[PDB]
């Protein structure tokens, strides 16, 4: 199975894995700072998708520096993941239209 | 730190009767506010968490409601098993914080 | 007609269709949620946009789990949609680059 | 001068245009309408910029069907202009990556 | 040493220079201002990182035009940079499925 | 939730002239905010909605105003076809709450 495709999934499992362990790892990190907001499981989660998608509301952010490192950790991981499923689907379209002519 | 006011203290009603605790926030919390029971020599026990979801095990009897910095904790017909003390605590900003406590006094 | 290009098209009426569902989905998981702005199908309607588009404002977002999983799906068809269209502009530059060479 | 460089400068030149006419527009569609904010020139073109490069940090936004449709057409300007520079990106590689090995 | 992945390695240096020369610049243009919130180095930094990935949460952004300047220069640059390493991403799965067929 | 305060209670006013009622909501809600006009015995009648945007089928006489928190229905020059009651209503936020009421009188 080609390579293109199985770095997408593996970027799937891995992002998956990553807003995981930053929703963890955001709520440990956030603890403990007055007037955080980024302190429960569930929202911490919804937090890192948002993030890691790019979209970022603003409902929800890490305000200590720790939590703000998760962050880029789940912001580079978000945008690397994704970037690298349009990189496969190039792949994908480059090699086909090759078809599509001969080669 | 966000404060939560409770009053009145005290809470007189008639058997059968419904009450209503109110609980203020300092600042808008959504619904990230959950209420406390706690009898005579008792421990706190969960009657309502984030305003409105019941537990399992609390009397149908016991309601919540409200969001943002108004919530309001409601016994449809009190009874005498009902007299204890209320508080709220709210988790939306760290720390978590307590209510001064509402007495019911039937 | 060139894959990419067909992809491109369906990405673009699927992302439509993710839209017009999302904003319906958004307000029937939003509404019964205590102090829930993301109420009303017209606003619904820029809120799915501007999430798949990824700009998220925060004048408007989900608070509800059903609302946020809503978020998710528009969110990643949005992403994977533009990224679609980004690849086939690649196999499409990569395509004739290869003819102002010959081949 | 190779097509998938043509197309990155005019997609530069285009959302340039998009974002002074996306300002515009916004302040004309915007004014009339109580509350909203996005009725200046100047903040509405730092509006347009930071929503064709999707940041969007909530400080501005339309509030006006017609607002939010300028602002549709800026963000996805602004994504797929991107997006085109990223395909020329490829393209480039690609084509050297090809020679780096002979062809 | 390929081209494209030295072109993503150069992206990602040059990202972390202007991210550092953001941070500087947006504090000595913010400051002077009335109101102004991204007036510290270390929120500043956070700021232009979550500007670079143009996640923009909306707890800090600039309001003077210097400020906003600066935040245009790191929008572009993290964009490019990151889509010039999708880019890279793709001139590698290109490559190596010309491979997984023969040439 | 929402509160929406409509004080006066009560207008009174000399035929012809000008009338304002004023709906105060207790947050920001935009301009979503609504009227409603209900005369003696009859069901509500959309008057206004969204703040300003007008009806059809109501007298060019109705008009509103504001954002954000304070609100404004104006009747200009008042006639006995206008004595009821006014309400106003937000769906600003879930869940969409009422006024109090004002009632005009000639
Ligand atoms: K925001
Ligand atoms: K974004
Ligand atoms: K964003
Ligand atoms: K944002
Ligand atoms: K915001
Ligand atoms: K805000
Ligand atoms: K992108």
């Amino acid at each position: 199975s080609a390579l293109h495709w199985r770095a997408a999934g593996a970027a799937t499992v891995l992002l998956v894995i990553v807003l995981l362990a930053g929703s963890y790892l955001a709520v440990l990190a956030e603890r403990g700072a007055p007037g955080a907001q980024l302190i429960t499981y569930p929202r911490a989660l919804w937090w890192s998708v948002q993030t890691a998608t790019t979209v970022g509301y603003g409902d929800l952010y890490p305000v200590t520096l720790w939590g703000r490192c998760v962050a880029v950790v789940v912001m580079v991981a978000g945008i690397t993941s994704f970037g690298l499923v349009t990189a496969a689907l190039a792949t994908w379209f480059v090699g086909r239209e090759q078809e599509r002519r001969g080669h | 730190d966000i404060l939560l006011t409770q009053s009145p203290a005290i809470l007189s009603v008639s058997p059968g009767e419904r009450v209503s605790f109110s609980c203020r926030a300092s600042q808008s919390i959504g619904t990230d506010i959950h209420w406390y029971q706690q009898r005579t020599n008792g421990s706190p026990r969960l009657l309502i968490k984030y305003a409105s979801e019941s537990i399992s095990g609390i009397p149908s009897r016991f309601s919540g409601s409200g969001s943002g910095t108004d919530f309001t904790l409601s016994i449809n017909s009190v009874e005498s098993e009902d007299i204890a003390n209320y508080y709220c605590q709210q988790s939306n900003r760290w720390p978590f914080t307590f209510g001064s406590g509402t007495k019911l006094e039937i």
